[PDB]
């Protein structure tokens, strides 16, 4: 590890880049759908074959939006996972600093601070667990 | 993205290798430097069993006595628990009786329990004969494996076996 700190940062940058790509793609798909939805309403004169084409392209735009939106949703959870993992790593390192000092050198304030950091560290793990539970509740909901 | 979420838990004395056993399973890697677990942690590993995508949330506890009260908060959610001792550390095996009592007190009544005798690569420093692990597992009706995080012995088999036993009673 310390390897893991770097790998966590790089993964977070990679996901942010993809999230930016998805945001751009979704707005372009939305504009394209609006344009084709307008063409279908305005151009009822037009042949059924051309309007069948527009209906088909609207259906495939809908499929791609759903796919992008599902990917976006999973990446947004991963972003927060990486943020929590980084926070836990920071608390872990801080607590190991307190722990590696001989007990004879600790003031009453040092011991109080060490206890507080341990409480914060456990709470970070509980926050990561709450994210796992969020995903399981969405899994159950998306299933029904 | 997955079909089922299983919660696993690793308990046992400090130093027996709970964290390395998990790291070998999650990462196929071993690291020789001892970094003792502080309080509690968990890792995620998704596996495929009988055509189902099973997300394993594997909780790793601190074996140091100082953290006992923190760790007992996490027994009740567990669907399977690995009790880990060190085949080179006689005291680690004597304390398995105590860890079983902890499960009795704090875990769900029908949790799956599995005994792991770890560091089975240290045959020449062995203190606990394999028959004693087999015998105490027979006495509690639980599965038993001798494992090695360093040599990658029985790591996948232990975790996948426990997951299959949980899955077998899932509907
Ligand atoms: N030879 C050998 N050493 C191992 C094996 N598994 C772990 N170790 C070593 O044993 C030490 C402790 O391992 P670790 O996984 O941290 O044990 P733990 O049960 O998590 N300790 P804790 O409860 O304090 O967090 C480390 O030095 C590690 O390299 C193994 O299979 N073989
Ligand atoms: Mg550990």
């Amino acid at each position: 590890m310390k390897e893991e700190e770097m790998k966590r940062f790089c993964k977070a940058q990679t996901i942010q880049r993809r999230l930016n790509e998805i945001e751009a793609a979704l707005r372009e798909l939305e504009a394209e759908g609006v344009k084709l939805e307008l063409a279908l309403r305005r151009q009822s004169s037009s042949p059924e074959q051309q309007k069948k084409l527009w209906v088909g392209q609207l259906l495939q735009l809908a499929d791609k939006k759903n796919s992008l939106a599902a990917e976006e949703a999973e990446l947004m959870i991963t972003v927060q996972e990486l943020n929590l993992e980084e926070k836990q790593w920071q608390l872990d390192q801080e607590l190991r600093g307190y722990m590696n000092r001989e007990e004879n050198l600790k003031t009453a304030a040092d011991r109080q601070a060490e206890d507080q950091v341990l409480r914060k560290l456990v709470d970070l793990v509980n926050q990561r667990d709450a994210l796992i539970r969020f995903q399981e509740e969405r899994r159950l909901s998306e299933l029904a | 993205t997955y079909d089922l979420l299983f919660k696993l838990l690793l308990i046992g004395d400090s130093g027996v290798g709970k964290t390395c056993v998990l790291f070998r399973f999650s990462d196929d890697a071993f690291n020789t430097t001892f970094i003792s677990t502080i309080g509690i942690d968990f890792k995620i590993k998704t596996v495929e069993l009988q055509g189902k995508k099973i997300k394993l949330q594997i909780w790793d506890t601190a074996g140091q006595e100082r953290f006992h009260t923190i760790t007992t908060s996490y027994y009740r959610g567990a669907m399977g628990i690995m009790l880990v001792y060190d085949i080179t550390n006689g005291k680690s095996f004597e304390n398995i009786s105590k860890w079983l009592r902890n499960i009795d007190e704090h875990a769900n009544e029908d949790v799956e329990r599995m005994l792991l005798g770890n560091k089975c690569d240290m045959d020449d420093k062995r203190v606990v004969p394999k028959g004693k692990g087999e015998q105490i597992a027979r006495e509690h009706g639980i599965r038993f494996f001798e494992t090695s995080a360093k040599a990658n012995i029985n790591i996948e088999k232990a975790f996948l076996t426990l997951a299959e036993d949980i899955l077998r009673k899932t509907p």
